[PDB]
């Protein structure tokens, strides 16, 4: 492999994770238990907001051993299995967000364009099945690193990273991209949709509160792609020009601070999503 | 017509020709009474676990 | 733990969940509406197109309606008025031409304020209808409108004494953000009633949609 | 009224796989639970299978685990059980017992009329002691039944059933649960007891009470009855 | 005329000096000296999950087991409160549905409402549903309550100003009872099942008797709509919860009003009553989401049962009294104990 410089990241990256992991097991957590303690009634929509939220509260505990990563300059305390397993849950937790926000910008569509059709009249058993299966196919598609072998010991450094800055990687790559660009043509549809169809109401439009909604339809895809684009910009910057920008030295700290950018939003999103509800 | 004046001070005057107790001892019998039947109100003296129906 | 026939009577009890759940979960998507007027108001007119409590059933663009009419319940409206509490929409019909005398135009006026500034009507959006269109322009051709409104500056004219009247009767309502009253000039022999209704139905439903998932 | 008649029965070759029916009319067919209990010709009842309201619970007894099956048609309100390799100790009569379960009801209330199959050649035990006795009109005759396992169960009610089978004609329930009087049985009938201890008096009996006697138990399947006490004269 | 109005002012005055002159001492100076309750500890045991819409109410069975709760989704369904069974499940004709009777001996239930109709039904049938017994119609306004005097007598409240005794082998009232001037909310029956009272819209309370028909007297005092009446145990003194945030209690023989439950912290009404088994708690269901049980002979709070969402609509105590059943307006009963 290739052994790469390091040191701002080890100064930059622990003081964001760490903001990441505050923010978000408290407020995951907090959504959670308002999910499961007063949340009565539990609608399929509910279902969606709850799984979001359990995603999300994995990824937040994922954290901390990357922290660690992070502590000492580039070594790890754990060997082969916790390295496979910390990897995949990442991923996996990654990809179950993406997913569920997805499935949520979809809900919503469905319950403000067409609100007479049959999906809106899904019982909560079939939308627990319909997260289940989401949930199966996750985990499926993620169990790939798990079933590989990903630590690259050069010199004294005992890391482990699929990210590397050693000529890109194989299909690991296409689907960051993929769960990437998928998402966000499907929430920028649902939300131009839903703006669209609740603009042309003109008695149910001046109420303040159909423009607040239609404000925050907005914030939310606006939030999405800011927070995840920068990961997509630097990942592809690297598979470019992969000759010339092999282990170079900013190109890695521009991409690993770039993905820490990406975390905050799963400790941004129950704040988005419930600390806005009026319930 | 006036008949409903006649049926209300006919059944006024049935109503006032009735006999009437000491409100003192009209609540003296209603205290007798709870103190006496106080014995087997599990509501008022909780009843132990074991025989309690809905110990569950 | 449980005995045989124990264990038969929690089979039985969840065969009667089951059928419990099924049934709401059908009832669930049928559109309940209360029909309201002062009897002579024209509610028999408005339900003619499709001894307590009357309730009428029917269909449109595949959704199943479902109209209740209180009818002769000349009871206390507080004691039972809560029993509705829930409904999609609230159908206030009033007669247009019924501003004769014996007047009653102010009842009516009264019977929207009571109903409208409710505290279980709060948010239930109500549909105004006013009928008897033609029999007001007839009236309203020779009787001026003054002789129901002193404060009235207008000419005897169908339109502007309409859109005064509409004014009027929508300036009753006190919470002007949280309940929206929608008017209708009805009478008219088509099928534009029940569209009315349909329509308003379907923005009470994107309403009542759009607060489940947190988006209010 | 409520009517069960079942029809299937009459002559099998051994190694047959001849199909049992069973029509009902006069009852809400769908929220009830289907026995057949068969009797062999000189024997008592024995119980063969079970399904339940919904038909989500089946019971078979040991002997015929595998060989038999039953299920119903509620749209058609008829219950089949079919057979398959009969062999020479399948030869009695079947009925077509009903019972439905809830708190305070009285399973197998009614019996059917029964069809008769002849084919050519850790259970609770249920001993009911003496098979046979005389009686008088205007005396008092207690029959006397005992079983295995205590029938007390947690609940406080002991799961015992009284029948009688009259000459030529289908039993009839009596008593269910050991203490209660089933519908339109007389006062004359009563019934009392403990675990492991049954016993059914007749006070002032008459005629039209003769036949025999069944003591059936039902905390746990499989269901057993007793050898059946006689009364004559 | 004018004369008629004067002889029902003089006979009223006479009535007021009467009730004046038999009152010598409050029961608070008489109950001073008893020791208070003290505090009631009460945990929902059991909850029943069934429903789907607002619970108006229910009615325990004889054997303090079994019991009915009806509800505006159509659906009278029948309690096993030991094991939260549901027996049977009657689906009503219409949904509007205001009061629930469970017969005496468990072989009938009544349901009423909104259709002026006071319908029968039937559990223990061969047939093995429960299939209605007999309609009963008559009533000219909604139905408010009605209970079962046997398997063959069932008397009813009306929103007619009128309450009636019906026969339901016949199906025609018996005895009809005219002397309220507004909506009959509530109903209670003597536990020697020989007079009721029933409380009226007109802030007024009257005692009937079944047998021939009429209002033996007239109790007053509230200042606003009685909600729901209650037979103290004894037969000879009951309560009224009204919409004015008070309970009172009369006495039969008395003539007169013993005690008033009030404080400053409530405001709201209070829309069901029920005493206990020895009479000395009082429990009524207000619409502050919470029943108070009031001390009956002290009238002070002995302990809140705070475990509702919504408005509690009915409230109901077992005979034996082991349990009190609260169904508020979410679909949702609780066993307290
Ligand atoms: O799977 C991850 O979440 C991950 C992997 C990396 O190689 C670096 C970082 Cl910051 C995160």
């Amino acid at each position: 492999c290739c052994r790469i410089e390091g040191d701002t990241i080890s100064q930059v990256m622990p003081p964001l994770l760490i903001v990441a992991f505050v923010l978000g097991a408290l407020g995951n957590g907090v959504a959670l238990c308002g999910f499961c303690f007063h949340m009565k009634t539990w609608k399929p929509s509910t279902v969606y907001l709850f799984n979001l939220a359990v995603a999300d509260f994995l990824l937040m505990i994922c954290l901390p051993f990357r922290t660690d990563y992070y502590l000492r300059r580039r070594h790890w305390a754990f060997g082969d299995i916790p390295c496979r397993v910390g990897l995949f849950t990442l991923a996996m937790n990654r990809a179950g967000s993406i997913v569920f926000l997805t499935v949520v910008a979809a809900d919503r569509y469905f319950k403000v364009v067409h609100p007479h059709h049959a999906v809106n009249t899904i019982s909560t058993r079939v939308a627990a099945g319909i997260v289940c299966t989401l949930w199966a196919l996750v985990i499926l598609g993620t169990v790939y690193l798990l079933l590989e072998n990903h630590l690259c010991v050069q010199e004294t450094a005992v890391s482990c990273e699929s990210f590397i800055m050693e000529s890109a990687n194989g299909w690991h790559d296409i689907m960051f991209q993929l769960e990437f660009f998928m998402p966000l043509g499907i929430i920028l549809f649902c939300s131009f949709k839903i703006v669209w169809s609740l603009r042309r109401r003109q008695q149910l439009a001046r109420q303040a509160r159909m423009k607040k909604a239609t404000r925050f339809i907005m914030v939310v895809a606006i939030v999405f792609i800011t927070c995840y684009l920068p990961s997509v910009s630097a990942r592809l910057y690297f598979l470019w020009t992969v000759p010339s920008s092999a282990c170079d030295p900013s190109v890695h700290g521009a991409l690993h601070i770039t993905l820490s950018f990406t975390y905050m939003n799963s400790m941004l999103d129950p704040l988005v999503y419930y600390f806005s509800s009026p319930s | 017509s006036i008949a409903q004046a006649r049926k209300l001070v006919e059944q006024l005057k049935m109503e006032a020709n009735i006999d009437r107790i000491k409100v003192s001892k009209a609540a003296a019998d209603l205290m007798a009474y709870c103190e006496a039947h106080a014995k087997e109100d599990p509501l008022l003296t909780p009843v132990p676990a074991s025989e309690n129906p809905f110990r569950e | 733990t449980l005995s045989a026939e124990d264990k038969a009577a929690v089979e039985r009890s969840k065969m009667i969940d089951r059928n419990l759940r099924e049934d709401g979960e059908k009832a669930a998507r049928e559109v309940k509406l209360l029909l309201l007027g002062a009897g002579e108001s024209g509610k028999s007119t408005i339900v003619k197109q499709m001894t307590g409590i009357v309730e009428t059933h029917f269909t449109f663009k595949d959704l199943h309606f479902k109209m209740f009419d209180v009818g002769a319940q000349r009871s206390e409206r507080k004691k039972w008025i809560h029993c509705f509490e829930g409904v999609t929409a609230i159908i206030f019909c009033v007669a247009l031409s019924d501003y004769d005398l014996v007047n009653r135009m102010h009842e009516s006026m009264k019977l929207f304020d009571s109903i409208c500034n409710n505290k279980w009507f709060t948010d239930t959006s109500i549909i105004l209808f006013l009928n008897k269109k033609d029999l007001f322009e007839e009236k309203i051709k020779k009787s001026p409108l003054t002789i129901c409104y002193p404060e009235y500056a207008g000419s005897n004219t169908y339109e502007e004494a309409a859109a005064y009247i509409q004014c009027q009767f929508e300036d009753l309502n006190k919470r002007k953000d949280t309940k929206e009253i929608y008017t209708h000039f009805t009478c008219s022999t088509d099928t534009k009633n029940v569209q009315f209704v349909f329509d308003a139905v379907t923005d009470v439903i994107i309403k009542n949609n759009l607060k489940d998932c947190g988006l209010f | 009224d409520v009517q069960l008649v079942e029809s299937g029965g009459g002559l099998v070759q051994p190694g047959g796989s001849r199909k049992l029916s069973c029509s009902a009319s006069g009852f809400a067919f769908s929220s009830f639970g289907m026995h057949w209990v068969r009797q062999a010709p000189e024997k008592g009842l024995e119980w063969v299978a079970y399904i339940s309201s919904g038909s989500g619970t089946i019971y078979y007894a040991d002997t015929v685990k595998g060989r038999f099956t039953i299920s119903r048609d509620d749209p058609k309100n008829t219950l089949f059980l079919q057979m398959t390799s009969l062999r020479s100790e399948d030869t009695a009569m079947y009925y077509c017992v009903r019972s439905i379960y809830y708190y305070g009801s009285s399973p197998f209330d009614f019996w059917g009329q029964g069809t008769t199959l002849t084919v050519s050649s850790s259970d609770i035990v249920m001993t009911q002691a003496t098979s046979s006795v005389p009686v008088t009109p205007g005396e008092s005759v207690s029959i006397s039944c005992r079983s295995s396992k205590s029938l007390l169960h947690s609940n406080g009610n002991t799961y015992l059933y009284w029948f009688l089978q009259r000459p030529g004609q289908s039993p009839q329930l009596l008593i269910y649960r050991m203490s209660n009087l089933a519908s339109g049985v007389p006062d004359r009938f009563s019934g009392s007891g403990s675990g492991t201890a049954f016993t059914l008096t007749i006070s002032r009996l008459e005629a039209e009470d003769v036949g025999v006697y069944y003591c059936m138990q039902h905390l746990e399947y499989p269901l057993t009855f007793g050898a059946g006490t006689k009364l004559e004269l | 005329l004018d004369q008629l109005r004067q002889e029902a002012e003089q006979l009223k005055n006479q009535i007021r000096d009467a009730r004046k002159a038999c009152a010598d001492a409050t029961l608070s100076q008489i109950t001073n000296n008893i020791d208070p309750v003290g505090r009631i500890q009460m945990r929902t045991r059991r909850t029943l999950r069934g429903h789907l819409a607002k619970i108006y109410a229910m009615h325990w069975g004889t054997d303090s087991r079994l019991l009915v709760s009806a509800s505006q989704d159509g659906k009278l369904i029948i309690w096993d409160s030991y094991t939260t069974n549901k027996v049977h499940a009657i689906p009503l004709r219409s949904s509007w549905v205001m009061t629930c009777a469970y017969a005496p001996s468990g072989n009938y239930v009544a349901c009423g409402g909104l259709d002026n109709i006071c319908s029968i039904y039937n559990l223990k049938t061969r047939e093995g549903n429960v299939r209605v017994s007999r309609e009963l119609a008559g009533h000219t306004g909604y139905l408010s309550c009605c209970r079962f005097l046997d398997d063959n007598q069932i008397v009813t409240s009306s929103g007619d100003t009128t309450c009636a005794l019906w026969d339901i082998e016949t199906g025609q009232q018996t005895t009809t009872f005219t002397g309220h001037t507004g909506d009959v909310m509530s109903l209670s029956l003597a536990p020697d099942t020989r007079l009721f009272v029933s409380g009226a819209c007109d802030a007024s309370a009257k005692l009937w008797d079944v047998r021939e028909g009429m209002c033996r007297q007239t109790f007053t005092g509230h200042e606003s709509d009685i909600n729901a009446i209650c037979f103290f145990p004894n037969g000879n003194a009951f309560a009224t919860g009204s919409d004015d945030a008070t309970c009172r209690l009369f006495d039969l023989r008395a003539d007169q009003e013993l005690m008033t439950y009030s404080h400053d912290n409530i405001i709201c009404g209070i829309t069901s009553v029920s005493f206990s088994k020895s009479g000395r708690l009082l429990l009524a269901g207000y619409d502050d989401f919470n029943c108070n049980v009031w001390d009956a002979l002290k009238a002070d709070r002995a302990g809140v049962l705070a475990g509702h969402d919504n408005r509690v609509s009915c409230l109901g105590v077992t005979d034996d009294g082991m349990a009190v059943a609260t169904g508020s307006w979410d679909s949702f009963l609780k066993i307290w104990n």
